[PDB]
């Protein structure tokens, strides 16, 4: 004759850590001595702790019991309880990363974003906007439209590529209808040029539900409604996690104080001799299209010596030489003198970087090659560097509904 | 009629 | 559900029964820990606060009560009391742990964690109980009374190491933080607040007691020895009955006692313990100052001025006797390094400062010394060590062991390595080893590469690179002379001897010889091996000094036979003698073209050795002023005891003649590469003060001479005198290129 | 060696040392009081367990004789439930006072393993179920009047 309630208060304490938020908010609809035990303070530390990532120094700062901090909580992004963490773990890697390295992009951020502006654009587009998308615009709504952005910043000497988040009202405004980029809405734009890594609302013409497709427009096909795409990533979640890995754990290098999309395999280096010759990556499909397949291409082959190199050991870039090899069998040499145009001198401990640029009608490939070098005070002594075998990795080439037609 | 039988001799080289 | 009052009496008998420990059994513990268990699990919902305030009401009574048979006891009883309850409180209590553990786990732990603090774990409640009502009140008698133990251990007698190790331990353990006790690590923060504070102001009491009571009554020699047994001794004790983390504060105040304080008194008795050379308490007041960091460094300036001293001492002691006897000098001072390096490497433990300071002493020391000082030039000193170092190399009449003399030139290249002026010792060497190799009279020239391998170690290969030309000269010289033997045995050959060793003007510093008469057989040799000289390579030049070359000549007019060996000069002489016998000085001089001087002292050596007769064997034969009309007339009747004796022995006016030469063609040396390296820093400096500009040029040629000011003025004042270094316009103080 | 336990109702068990020292209980009594050898063959009374828990208890102490120590804790974790060993799964197969019983018996000795296996449990048959259906599977009745049942209406419609 022995039942729950019947149980001393300390076991059932261990019996109701083992419950989700929603069992013991259940809990106290059961009895009158479970109900005192469902409200336990230190029950709901785990429960805030992991679903709202809300540590022991935000709960002294507020100064409430943990109970009420999880009630005011699911008061305000209550709908989004699945994905808070994800998102504001992926905010809190960003916002804490950058603050060292661009304080800009951290000052630029602006603060949340309430309900009443996400159902704005919700009843304006027509539409339901992602569970989870709304979840990141409740913490920040993203950034004034200025360079440098959020999302990475591409530099080329003819073509700046920097896309911050888009605000819900911007976002709403750019909101796409016309045939093609059907029941697509913009979250990013470049202001210095015209691309928007549009999100899909609805699975409709071709488009898989919440998924970041690049801009892509066709070249070939006169008609507007055939518009190519680049799938980024998965949903939103999945996309912002990503990126924020990427920029977080070195994936992403900063660089000019600005936050860059060279996507850098440490194994693909091919130092020789005492040069390390470690080669980015980076993907632009504003200069791309699917068909005809050009999949412009561009890198900053990052360059230096290490200080065992004696002073009068000062390397200068005679001339470059090119092994474009694409995957499907082309090879191409190119012994164009110097890089970009310039002739450096590459002293012990100088760091040299130069950006490249090519393109590439198949899918993936690699450019290796060497880099003629030449000693300033030893005139004899010529040798070089071997340029490593990164390979190019360009998203899905997936076209519109219309061009097969 | 004094004979001479074992002589050395020491020579600079300078070049010209 | 049970009531506390219900169930409090039992529980209360139990924990006392716990306290006056007689041997309870389980039954009784599993039956105190259900006591606990049903009460904590009966129905500000958490039952288990009151049960925590009778318990710390008991401890607290418990506690007040066992104070009140202790607060009377002083000295070694006290101590006894505090160890025995604190080691039956300390187990009692973790029993008592163990029993209330319950309330330890789901209680306490549940009302620690939200804050509250002031309730702590059973067993941490026990240690606040005991750090409040009976460890307050007896911690200055304990702590007197460990003190009072450790002062009769240290005077020589045995004490119980059990209670002093019981007593750290509870002050190590009463330390715990009440706030967090689960904390990290042991905690010393009642240790250093009441023990380690007074043992270790305390100890510093002592030990100067110890030692103003023992250095005023014995001497410094025997306090080392005290001292030494001292740090050892307080080595000891901090493992013995102390806590591991007093080592370092006690090691550095001992230290800082015994040794600081009277680091006065050291330094007055390093000097006359260096005097005397005992090298054992020399290295016991090595390996004690050394712990007092920044204390060595007086060690060291007292040690290098008593090595310079007595290495002054010594080379006085040698005197003017040195100053002719190479070895002597040498031996001198390779015995004075060696006597106090050994002490540097076995009492001072072979320190970085030690050997430093021993190397700027010697530095002091073989550069200037008693001996430069009486020839007035520092020179004196690489030059008697050239003179040394040929000395062992020369083929004596007992040859060197190869070992030992592989050894000694070791040692001769220990000693050349604190000589300043390096030139001096490379002209000297050089011209040394000349005279030795045109001569045949290198012992081995297995010693002569060593020796030349270990100065291109020494100082780069400019220094030795005209040694090294001059060995392979002597080699290819080897091998010419080889092939002009065998063209001579193919081609015509010649009735006389021929073997010459063709040597570099570029190396070999020698000087060229006067005008010379050739002898016809010798005119017809020479152009026979011109002859063969342009056969092989023709487009250079010869200059046929006759000043160290020599040879035999048959004397069939004497009445007896001879084999002399002689000088070309004297050969010629001869040969001048056999044409005609009645010859004047005049005669000589015209028509054998040599210089005055030179054939004066040839015909006073010929005089000297009764070789042949003067005009008046009545007259000054060793001691007289020969004139061009004198005539010297061959004499038939000289007597020796051999035949083949040599007349070319060095005279006694020459060796003095060209060491002036060498210092003078050293000095030369001085001047161009001095004016070479102002040229170079003028040229990567352009402008530069000048003391900056001679300290630029000391700093430069530092590693291979350092040079002289005068020298350096007096080189800069041909330079501005040449244009090369002209002055600036206007200015007493920098110039340009 | 060799501990003897028993019960309130007194039946010997014996137990060997180091299978019953995974009770923290049992073990703080055999390392802490230093385990005279006095009557060391006594009998340890256990007032507060049954003859056939407590056999259960030694039963699967002896099935984790040789478990690793668990892993210190997992508070920012979920602490995941579905972790039970297959053999934990099946031992605990018993009707609901038997399992609390269980619980009772296994806070009493203060096993870690055993309680936590018996809370996942537990856990498992109240997580995501109505009030009425934790009501009827745990033979609970509703001591709610109505102006209670009200009072917790108001909260806890921050949750629907």
């Amino acid at each position: 004759p022995l039942t729950l309630e019947s149980l001393p208060t300390d076991p059932l304490l261990l019996i109701l850590s083992f419950l989700d938020y929603r069992d013991l908010i259940n809990c106290c609809y059961v009895s009158r001595r479970l109900s005192q035990l469902s409200s336990h303070d230190p029950l709901w530390r785990r429960h805030c702790k992991k679903y709202w990532l809300i540590s022991e120094e935000e709960k002294t700062q507020k100064n409430q019991c943990w109970k009420s901090l999880f009630i005011d909580t699911y008061s305000d992004v209550g709908r989004y309880i699945d994905h808070y963490a994800a998102i504001k773990k992926a905010w809190d890697d960003l916002k804490k990363y950058l603050e060292p390295r661009c304080p800009r992009m951290v000052l630029s951020l602006k603060e949340g974003a309430r309900e009443e502006d996400l159902d704005a654009v919700e009843a304006q587009i027509g539409c339901k906007l992602p569970d989870d998308y709304r979840c990141s615009y409740r913490i920040h709504n993203g950034q004034k439209l200025v360079v440098p952005g959020l999302l990475g910043s591409m530099a080329l000497s003819n073509h700046y590529r920097s896309e911050d988040l888009l605000d819900v009202d911007t976002a709403a405004g750019g909101f796409q209808q016309r045939q093609g980029l059907k029941y697509c809405l913009p979250l990013t734009f470049c202001i210095h040029t015209g691309l928007s890594q549009y999100i899909a609302v609805e699975a409709a013409e071709g488009r898989n539900k919440n998924e970041v497709f690049y801009q892509c427009p066709d070249q070939m096909a006169r008609n507007p409604a055939a518009i190519d795409m680049f799938i980024i990533g998965a949903t939103f979640t999945d996309w912002f996690t990503s990126y924020v890995k990427n920029v977080v754990s070195g994936g992403f290098p900063i660089i000019r104080d600005q936050i860059f999309r060279y996507v850098h395999d440490p194994e693909c280096v091919a130092t020789t001799g005492d040069i390390t010759v470690s080669v980015s990556t980076s993907f632009l499909p504003e200069l791309s299209s699917v068909h005809p397949p050009h999949y412009f291409f561009t890198y900053r082959i990052r360059i230096e010596m290490s200080k065992d190199a004696l002073p009068e050991k000062a390397c200068q870039l005679d001339s470059r030489y090119w092994r474009i090899t694409n995957a499907k069998g082309d090879v191409e040499e190119v012994q164009g003198p110097g890089v970009v145009g310039e002739f450096p001198i590459i002293s012990p401990g100088r760091v040299y970087e130069y950006t490249s640029c090519t393109t590439f009608s198949t899918t993936s490939g690699y450019m290796e090659g060497y880099y003629t070098f030449h000693f300033l005070y030893f005139k004899d002594k010529i040798f070089n560097v071997a340029i490593p075998r990164f390979h190019m990795a360009c998203p899905t080439f997936r076209v519109s509904i219309a061009r097969l037609e | 009629r004094f004979e001479v039988k074992k002589w050395n001799a020491v020579a600079l080289w300078a070049w010209d | 559900q049970i009531g506390l009052d219900q169930i409090w009496d039992d529980l209360r008998a139990g924990i006392q029964q716990v306290y006056t420990r007689q041997s309870m059994a389980k039954s009784r513990y599993m039956e105190l820990y259900t006591h606990v268990y049903n009460y904590c699990t009966s129905v500000a919902q958490f039952v288990g606060l009151e049960l925590y305030k009778r318990l710390k009401e008991f401890l607290k009574n418990y506690l007040t009560n066992l104070l009140k048979d202790g607060e009377d006891l002083m000295d070694e009883s006290v101590l006894k009391f505090y160890t025995q309850q604190w080691e039956d409180y300390r187990f009692s209590s973790k029993v008592l742990n163990g029993i209330c553990a319950y309330l330890n786990r789901h209680w306490v732990r549940r009302e620690c964690d939200e804050g509250r603090k002031g309730i702590y774990e059973i067993y941490s409640l026990a240690l606040v109980t005991w750090r409040d009502c009976l460890f307050r009140p007896l911690n200055k008698q304990v702590t007197n009374a460990v003190l009072k133990l450790i002062e009769k251990e240290r005077n020589g007698e045995t004490i119980n190491t059990r209670l002093i190790s019981g007593v750290v331990q509870s002050y190590v353990e009463l330390g715990l933080n009440e706030d967090d006790a689960f904390a990290k690590g042991p905690t010393l923060t009642v240790y250093k607040e009441s023990f380690e504070s007074q043992f270790l102001a305390d100890t510093e009491r002592f030990y100067t007691r110890e030692s103003t009571e023992f250095l005023q009554q014995n001497p410094v020699t025997e306090y080392m020895k005290k001292a030494e047994a001292r740090l050892l001794e307080e080595q000891r004790r901090v493992q013995v009955y102390l806590h591991e983390s007093t080592q370092d504060e006690l090691a550095r105040k001992c230290e800082q006692v015994l040794i600081e304080k009277h680091l006065e008194i050291f330094h007055t008795e390093f000097q006359n313990l260096l005097d005397a050379d005992k090298n054992e308490d020399l290295g016991r007041m090595y390996n004690l100052v050394s712990r007092i960091q920044d204390g060595l460094g007086e060690l060291k300036k007292l040690l290098e001025t008593h090595i310079h001293n007595q290495g002054l001492a010594a080379i006085e002691k040698c005197g003017e006797a040195a100053l002719n006897d190479p070895k002597m000098y040498v031996q001198t001072v390779l015995d004075v390094h060696k006597k106090y390096n050994a002490l540097v490497m076995s009492a001072f433990n072979n320190d970085a400062g030690f050997v430093a300071a021993l190397d700027k002493a010697c530095g002091r020391f073989i550069n200037n010394n008693a001996v430069t000082k009486m020839a007035q030039s520092s020179s004196k000193s690489p030059e008697l060590l050239a003179r040394y170092c040929d000395s062992l190399l020369k083929k004596s009449s007992k040859n060197p062991e190869e070992a030992e003399l592989e050894d000694t030139l070791n040692q001769v290249m220990v000693v050349f390595k604190y000589i300043e002026d390096k030139d001096v010792f490379q002209k000297f060497y050089a011209k040394m080893l000349a005279k030795r190799l045109v001569h045949q009279n290198s012992a081995s020239d297995d010693a002569e590469a060593s020796m030349i391998s270990k100065l291109k170690q020494a100082c780069g290969f400019e220094y030795t690179s005209k040694l090294q030309r001059m060995f392979q000269d002597i080699g290819v010289s080897k091998d010419l002379n080889e092939q002009f033997k065998k063209h001579l045995t193919n081609s015509e050959p010649l009735d006389l001897d021929f073997s010459i060793q063709v040597l570099s003007s570029g190396s070999w510093p020698f000087q060229q010889s006067c005008t010379f008469a050739l002898p016809s057989e010798l005119e017809r040799s020479y152009q026979r091996f011109t002859a063969f000289y342009a056969s092989r390579h023709s487009g250079r030049k010869l200059t046929w000094l006759y000043q160290l070359s020599k040879g035999e000549l048959v004397t069939n007019c004497f009445k007896n036979r001879y084999t002399l060996q002689a000088s070309t000069f004297q050969m010629a002489i001869l040969l001048q003698y056999n044409t005609e016998d009645a010859y004047t000085v005049q005669q000589l001089t015209d028509s054998t073209q040599i210089k005055m001087d030179i054939l004066a002292q040839v015909l006073q050596i010929l005089l000297k050795s009764k070789l042949l007769v003067l005009e008046d064997e009545n007259a000054n034969v060793d001691e007289v002023e020969l004139k061009p009309d004198t005539l010297i007339k061959l004499y038939l009747g000289y007597k020796n005891k051999k035949l083949r004796v040599n007349i070319n022995v060095p005279m006694k006016t020459e060796q003095k003649q060209e060491q002036e030469t060498t210092h003078k063609n050293i000095e030369e040396d001085r001047k161009l590469l001095i004016q070479a390296a102002i040229v170079r820093i003028m040229k990567m400096r352009k402008v530069l003060k000048h003391q900056q500009l001679l300290g630029e040029v000391l700093t430069q040629l530092s590693s291979r001479f350092k040079p002289r000011v005068p020298v350096i003025k007096k080189c800069i004042d041909i330079l501005i005198e040449k244009e090369y270094l002209e002055r600036v316009d206007g200015e007493k103080d920098t110039y340009s290129y | 060696p060799s501990i003897k336990l028993q019960s309130s109702d007194g039946e010997i068990f014996e137990v060997d040392v180091e299978i019953a020292k995974q009770s923290v209980t049992i073990k703080t009594m055999l390392e802490d009081l230093g385990m005279d050898d006095e009557g060391d063959d006594d009998p340890v009374p256990l007032p507060n367990v049954n003859a056939a828990i407590l056999k259960k208890v030694i039963q699967w102490c002896t099935h984790h004789k040789d478990d690793p120590p668990p892993p210190e804790d997992d508070e920012n974790k979920e602490k995941r439930t579905d972790d039970i060993p297959v053999w934990d799964q099946e031992f605990l197969k018993v009707d609901q006072g038997t399992l609390f019983e269980l619980i009772l018996a296994a806070n009493y000795l203060d096993i870690k393993g055993l309680l936590d296996v018996t809370c996942k449990t537990v856990a498992n048959m109240i997580k995501g179920k109505t009030p009425e259906e934790i009501r009827k599977t745990f033979n609970i009745k509703n001591d709610f009047t109505e102006e209670e049942e009200a009072q917790v209406r108001k909260e806890n419609q921050w949750c629907e």
